[PDB]
């Protein structure tokens, strides 16, 4: 039956515990306060607790998932009414989010078998196309009968409108002011370039997501994902893809200028201990380069540099550069390169480049147009990716004149400007 | 091989099976060998092949082998290439009442017993709907006592389903269709076997009803509730903090 | 179990591509030129069976050169619509095919002139005797084939249409546009030069 | 024909009691291995049953697409008899053939041979997709919320149904892609071998379809022998056929091969260790490195240090040290410069032979490149990227523009690439070993000037090269006496390179030899000595770069010997390599250094 399974699943919600503490119960209680209508789940926790759901969810995931959705909705209704009775109408289904670490399978080793099952894999991300919408609950009226009805779609964001509620075929108009919709996006993926055959190009695959599993990723961020090998439409052929059911990403891949700004409280005590120690300067000078010798004078400047300086804005707009500017000058050896190599590790959000700009890395704003619609969009730049951060350079001698002009103006005002044919820009460097 | 066996063992829905699968294989082989037998959707190319396979080996049974336009065409082409109770004096067949009994998903032995009852005692009838309806209802009540006991909602749902299937709004007539058949069919040995099998005996167990009627007070009228009920109910309030 | 081919070689006269007009239609005529391309061997429809769309009646006849669309006669004429038909692949006969592109030769060109070219087709066992980038002496008949590339050109354009005079009460006109190029066929070719 | 009874019984008798030598029932092993490995295919050698009876092949030729029928079900019967419930798991079984003698080119196909057994030759190129297509169908009806039963699909048409079990209604039908079952279907291009196209003629091409779960068993640049059937393709829209009514052709291939996965076995690492720990393998390694040319041993040894790679480390995740080794050769073009690097490509693991403009695999960078198939954006990277663990070859280093030089600069500098184009920002692992070449200005090296003055290269990427070897004209008579004799003989102790590459595969994974600080202050002693002795008589200095590179070479030789840790009397070899590499890289003024710096020999 299905109710035996739904009960064996609902028991896992409130009757599971580890480390002598409830996990999913209070997680749901916190989520309802957050107004999240979703959760997180680990499928490793379900193998030991119960084996009546794993071996059947493996092969019939689409058949078993909506049952779990409805069970979560039931738990939510109970806890909602009880919480309203405790302190202080519309509760739609909750998306289920899960992950795993059992294994990873590459795109190369796939086949036409284990289709519609659940799989694991790795890759790299490219596409962020558009927030294409789907419907979840939309109302209908018949144009002649004026007969109101309703429809709701659940998971496939199978059936079509009713063909007959004389009015004839196609008697229904679609309302929008009283309808409901969700978002999804078409995401791509391609294997690791380092694990490929020598000759051929790589192969990619498409996927889709839903309400709270969207917008989580930006290209370049290596991710491992788990989904279902589903199908839609030679002699007779249907396209393969994957439907997302669980996504895990690195906490923070290539530096994000929108980084964390609210630190924890436990660190503050030792932060202030180090602040009040009179040996702070000596500790920093000793530790900024543990495997390096001499040049204490040079190492005593990096500490001044990293902490920036006095940001001062006057009522005329003529700001003073909050940070400082430095220039090594030396012969081979003398660690003139090793410090620069190391500085990126320590720096929270900063970039490193060589002269003339590195491979496909404009030393400044190298703007171009869109592959789609042929429109203008600022692309990037070594002097703006690290906004609010330090920049490391080597081989400063061999610069192009145009490349050097912009960086030379940045070294004194830290605000590049480009005014080509159509686009006019004032993009802040602050580095 | 999978689909061939799927269709061949669909006939029920010793040597028969083996010889039939061999016959179907070789017949399909002969039909597809030459370029003379084309434009034939495999959607239905294992039906009259099975019919003629039955015809060939030793014995042939006309009924339920053809069970349509192109059926005869393919046969020739291959064989050349080689309310409901007011109505008075209604009629019935095997499969009509088999369908009416199979809408509940009841077993086949009960349906066959009802069919035997009909074909033995359908000579002095006024409306066979009444007798068949009563028979199937009193089969449902006897076989489904467990789920009815654990869920008193079923009673209304089943009665509504069998009131809508016969297109009526009044139900006392259905009540009569039940009690009259109970009166009529009350003393047959196969009915006895069904009674001992599914242990209804008016919806109550034998070992309880004997003491209920013998004149004792130890008879277990279960106004109280079983211990396991309380044991499993405790869990509901165990988690009341949420 | 019998299909034949023929050829006529050692003709006395030679005609360049510019020396071909509209009075040599269906007439044997020797030409010489050059090759710049070949094509893919693709078995061609010599004979092909059909079947009635309401029975197994097979017809092993073929309409071969063109008008390859529809036979009519059915062995059992009792049919609601005997006009159209079905098809079959196995009860059939096939023979080789090949396409090349023929080209002007340098030693016979006029002034202010490009190497005017056209397409010629082969048949039968004589195929495999073509060759890219060589001068050859073809011999065959003035086959012609439909085309539409010649649209947008001046003058009036011929058009076919079935008659509706003498019989009445029976695009409804079924008008088909006709405008043809002058390709060539080859019964036999030799490598000159 | 209805001879299927006799045909089936006789072919099953063959399958069962086949015996060729010593009463060997070969196919029993095939079937039992099939059951053990859960395989979907089995092979049958055409030669033996053809020898036994040939009308088998006659009836196969008349209709092989029909002859398959008894064979697949007989395979199923045999599989079930020895493996119950195999029918439950594997729905159907396909078969394979081998040893067919008839030979057809890709242009020899004639109409008289179609619809019969066909055996061709060619090369697989332009592989595309492993797409799925249906083999069992069930539906989702609208008039009734029910399904359809299972139904096998033909090889040449779609499927569509208008009736229903409940009634004769032609309701809207849709396939339940969420429940059906699929199989493997591929489209593959196939072209003739250019090595035998007769004079003048061009090579024709065809198309091929690969099924039976054998997809992705080929890669471009392979010689293949596909044996199967041949037929036409009625792909609809055929009433618009101008000219003559002629149709295309397509092959359905059964058997596939690749002739016309390196790994180490227990005895193979046993012998590896046995020979590594016995008496200085290095001399024999240099002897067997590349017999392409007799040449000379110094750059062979430099590249030998380049092959194995060192050992990277970090001081608690900071102050990283490069493990891999670099090289840079240079000299007059009259000698062999672009030979041994291609030999290394052929011999190493995950190596690449890239180049600059013209006859190059990739442009030595990463870019948002288009794909011919359905416009597929991809992020390809230079040969450096592919060999993040391995090595990347280059020749004609001088012939680059600004960006394709800054790329290699970034590689050797920070072992990571960066991209800031097309709405995508990323870095990778570029910890590759680099090999390169170049052409001196004027052919001869101009012995009377230093390196940077002589060749117009720049210093910042020139520094990374631990080794900068150079040669010039070898004018003596013995040079002729050896080289001319060897070259003419080309048309008149060393260990197999297979064992060498399996050795390097074995070495890069296990051994990470250490080095104990026993007498290691001699490093500081000799470094200070020579760092003063450089100013004593020379112009340019020697920097701690060479010290670190000598340490890398020491660990590389430790890996080479496969010893547990560094050996004292191999730091001598490393020091000598770096010394005599610096000797030739200076003016004639270094002639004093020849005598002075020979003590450390
Ligand atoms: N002052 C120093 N202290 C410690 N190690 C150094 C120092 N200078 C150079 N090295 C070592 O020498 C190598 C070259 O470093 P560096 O001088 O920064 O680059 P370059 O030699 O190209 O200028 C590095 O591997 C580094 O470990
Ligand atoms: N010692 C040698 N033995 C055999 N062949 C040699 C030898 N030296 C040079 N060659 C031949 O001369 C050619 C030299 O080409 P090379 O100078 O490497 O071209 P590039 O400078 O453009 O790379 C090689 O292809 C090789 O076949
Ligand atoms: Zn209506
Ligand atoms: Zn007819
Ligand atoms: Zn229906």
């Amino acid at each position: 039956d299905n109710t035996e399974i739904i009960k064996s699943f609902k028991n896992f919600i409130l009757e599971f515990r580890l480390d002598s503490q409830f996990i999913y119960r209070d997680q749901l209680r916190n989520n309802i306060l957050v107004k999240n209508y979703s959760l997180t789940v680990n499928m490793e926790h379900l193998i030991g607790y119960n084996e009546d759901i794993y071996k059947k969810l493996s092969d019939e995931p689409s058949d078993i998932i909506p049952l779990f959705e409805t069970a979560i909705t039931q738990v939510a209704k109970r806890i909602s009414i009880l919480s309203r009775a405790q302190s202080a109408n519309s509760l739609p289904t909750f998306q289920l989010i899960l992950n795993s670490n059992a294994n990873q399978i590459p795109l190369r080793d796939l086949d036409s078998e284990h289709v519609s099952k659940i799989v694991r894999l790795s890759g790299i991300i490219i596409s962020t196309s558009v927030l294409s919408s789907r419907a979840t609950y939309l109302s209908i009226m018949c144009r002649n009968c004026r007969h109101t009805t309703s429809i709701t779609i659940n998971n496939f964001n199978t059936v079509s409108l009713p063909r007959s509620c004389n009015c004839g075929p196609d008697p229904y108009i679609i309302i929008h002011e009283s309808s409901k919709f969700i978002d999804q996006q078409f995401l791509k993926l391609q294997e690791i370039p380092e694990l490929v055959p020598v000759g051929e190009m790589p192969r990619n695959l498409t996927m889709t997501c839903d309400r709270y599993l969207t917008n989580k990723v930006i290209p370049g961020t290596r991710v491992t994902i788990v989904g279902i090998y589903s199908i839609y439409n030679g002699v007779a052929i249907r396209t393969p893809y994957i439907k997302i059911l669980g996504i895990q990403s690195d906490v923070e891949t290539s530096s994000i200028w929108n980084s964390v700004t609210m630190f924890t409280e436990e660190e503050e005590e030792e932060f202030l201990q180090l602040s009040r120690n009179p040996k702070l300067y000596e500790i920093l000078t000793n530790s900024i380069a543990p495997s390096i010798f001499g040049n204490e004078d040079i190492k005593k400047a990096i500490v001044c540099l990293l902490m920036g300086g006095s940001k001062k804005i006057l009522p005329d707009g003529m700001r003073l550069r909050g940070d400082i500017n430095v220039l090594l000058l030396g012969d081979p050896g003398t660690a003139k390169s090793q410090l620069l190599k190391f500085v990126e590790k320590v720096s929270p959000i900063a970039v490193y480049t060589s002269g003339k700009g590195s491979s496909a890395a404009g030393l400044t704003a190298s703007v171009q147009r869109d592959p789609m619609t042929r429109e203008f969009y600022l692309e990037g730049g070594a002097m703006v990716l690290a906004d609010g951060g330090v920049v490391c350079i080597d081989e400063f001698d061999k610069m192009r004149d145009e490349d050097r002009v912009a960086i030379h103006e940045a070294m004194e005002q830290q605000t590049i400007s480009i005014a080509k044919a159509g686009i006019t820009t004032v993009l802040n460097s602050r580095t | 091989q999978h689909c061939v066996a799927e269709v061949l063992r669909l006939d029920p829905q010793s040597g028969y099976l083996k010889k039939l699968t061999n016959a179907t294989s070789i017949l399909y082989n002969t039909s597809l060998n030459k370029v003379m037998l084309k434009q034939d959707e495999e959607v239905a190319r294992c039906h009259i092949c099975a019919y003629i396979a039955s015809q060939k080996m030793n014995e042939k049974h006309m009924p339920d082998l053809c069970y349509p336009k192109k059926a005869k065409h393919l046969m020739n082409l291959f064989r050349q290439s080689l309310s409901l109770l007011v109505k008075k004096y209604c009629k019935m067949t095997t499969e009509e009442i088999i369908r009416l009994c199979n809408d509940f998903e009841l077993p086949r032995e009960v349906a066959y017993k009802i069919v035997d009852e009909y074909n033995i005692n359908a000579s002095r009838l006024v409306c066979p709907w009444q007798l068949v309806c009563g028979l199937v209802l009193n089969c449902t009540f006897i076989v489904f006592n467990e789920r009815r006991r654990k869920d008193p909602r079923i009673d209304h749902f089943i009665v509504s389903k069998m009131c809508s299937l016969m297109l009526t709004s009044k139900v006392d007539d259905v009540i009569e269709c039940v009690k009259l058949v109970k009166e009529l069919i009350i003393g047959e040995k196969w009915f006895r076997d069904l009674q001992i099998r599914y242990d209804d005996f008016d919806g109550i167990r034998y070992d309880e009803i004997i003491f209920r009627k013998l004149g004792s007070m130890l008879q277990t009228t279960n106004i109280l509730v079983t211990d396991d009920q309380y044991n499993i109910w405790k869990k509901r309030i165990e988690m009341d903090l949420a | 179990e019998r299909v034949f081919q023929i050829s006529f070689f050692n003709l006395p006269t030679v005609h360049r591509i510019r020396d071909i007009r509209s009075e040599k239609i269906g007439s044997l005529l020797s030409i010489s030129g050059t090759v710049t391309r070949t094509s893919e061997v693709r078995p061609e429809l010599y004979k092909a069976s059909f079947t009635c769309d309401m029975c197994r009646a097979i017809v092993d006849n073929v309409e071969q050169s063109f008008k390859y669309t529809e036979p009519t006669f059915c062995p059992n004429p009792s049919c609601e619509n005997r006009a159209f038909w079905t098809l079959n692949v196995t009860r059939s006969r096939f023979l080789d095919w090949q396409k090349v592109r023929i080209q002007e030769n340098a030693n016979e060109i006029p002034t202010g002139s490009m190497p005017r070219t056209l397409d010629v087709i082969l048949r039968g066992d004589s195929v495999e005797r073509a060759k890219p980038g060589d001068r050859c002496k073809f011999t065959g008949v003035e086959i012609v084939v439909p085309d539409v590339t010649q649209l947008g050109l001046p003058g009036v354009k011929p058009s076919s249409t079935l008659d509706t005079r003498g019989i009445s009460k029976t695009r409804s006109l079924g008008v088909r546009d006709l405008t043809y190029k002058i390709s060539f066929l080859a019964c036999h070719v030799i490598s000159i030069g | 024909p209805n001879v299927s009874r006799t045909i089936a019984r006789e072919l099953k008798s063959f399958l069962l009691e086949y015996t060729d030598e010593t009463g060997r029932s070969v196919y029993g092993a095939r079937i039992r291995t099939l059951g053990e490995m859960n395989s979907e295919s089995l092979e049958v050698n055409y030669r033996h049953l053809a020898e036994s009876k040939a009308i088998l092949a006659l009836f196969l030729a008349k209709c092989p697409e029909e002859m398959l029928k008894i064979f697949d079900l007989v395979a199923m019967e045999a599989t079930e008899l020895h493996y119950p419930d195999y029918a439950r798991i594997h729905s159907e079984i396909h078969v394979r053939i081998s040893d067919f003698p008839t030979i057809y080119s890709l242009r020899e196909l004639r109409e008289s041979n179609l619809s019969s057994l066909v055996r061709v030759t060619g090369v697989v190129t332009r592989r595309t997709g492993v797409f799925p297509q249906l083999k069992y169908v069930k539906f989702n009806c609208l008039k009734c919320g029910s399904i359809l039963g299972p139904f096998f699909q033909d090889s040449n048409e779609e499927i569509r149904i208008s009736f229903c079990t409940n009634c004769k209604s032609k309701g809207p039908f849709r396939v339940n892609g969420e429940k059906t079952v699929y199989r493997n279907y591929q489209r593959v291009t196939l072209q003739e071998a250019p090595g035998t196209v007769p004079p003048g003629r061009l090579p024709r091409h065809r198309e091929v379809i690969l099924l039976a779960d054998l997809v992705d068993v080929s890669k471009p640049g392979e010689e293949v022998e596909v044996t199967g059937i041949y037929k036409n393709n009625y792909d609809g829209n055929l009433n618009a056929k101008n000219g003559f009514p002629v149709f295309a052709t397509i092959i359905e291939a059964n058997s596939i091969k690749r002739r016309e996965v390196f790994s180490w076995t227990e005895e193979e690492e046993r012998e590896f260790r046995k020979i590594s720990r016995d008496r200085g393998i290095i001399d024999k390694i240099i002897s067997s490195m590349a017999p392409s040319i007799y040449g000379h041993r110094d750059i062979k040894t430099a590249v030998a240090c380049s092959l194995f790679g060192g050992v990277p480390k970090n001081v608690n995740g900071k102050h990283s040290i490069r493990g891999d080794i670099n090289v840079l050769l240079l000299g007059d073009p009259g000698t062999a410069k672009s030979q041994i690097l291609k030999y290394v490509e052929k011999t190493a693991h995950r190596a690449v032979f890239a180049t600059g403009q013209g006859a190059s695999a990739v442009g030595l960078t990463a870019s948002v490149r288009k794909d011919p198939i359905t416009k597929e954006w991809t992020l390809e990277g230079g040969a450096l990227v592919l060999a993040d663990k391995g090595v990347c070859l280059i020749d004609e280093f001088d012939k680059m523009n600004d960006q394709d030089r800054t790329s290699i600069h970034e590689a050797m500098e920070q072992q990571s690439i960066s991209i800031s184009k097309a709405g995508i920002v990323t870095t990778l692992q570029a910890r590759c070993s680099i090999i390169a070449a170049a052409n001196p200005n004027g052919g001869r090296y101009n012995s009377t000037l230093p390196l940077a003055q002589n060749v117009s290269l720049t210093e910042p990427i020139l520094s990374r090269f631990d080794i900068l070897c150079v040669v010039r004209d070898l004018v003596d008579e013995e040079a002729d006496e050896r080289l001319a004799t060897f070259v003419v003989d080309s048309h008149v102790s060393p260990i197999p390179q297979e064992l060498l590459m399996k050795y390097i595969h074995y070495a890069r994974t296990k051994i990470y030899p250490k080095l104990h600080q026993m007498d290691m202050d001699k490093v500081s002693r000799v470094y200070a000595d020579l760092r003063r002795e450089s100013i004593s008589t020379g112009s340019f200095p020697i920097t701690v770069r060479h010290l670190e590179s000598i340490l890398r070479i020491a660990e590389s030789f430790a890996k080479m010997r496969l010893s547990e840790f560094v050996s004292s009397y191999d730091l001598d070899r490393a020091i000598k390599v770096v010394v005599d590499s610096f000797v030739d890289a200076q003016k004639v003024s270094v002639r004093r250094q020849l005598r002075r710096s020979f003590a450390i020999y």
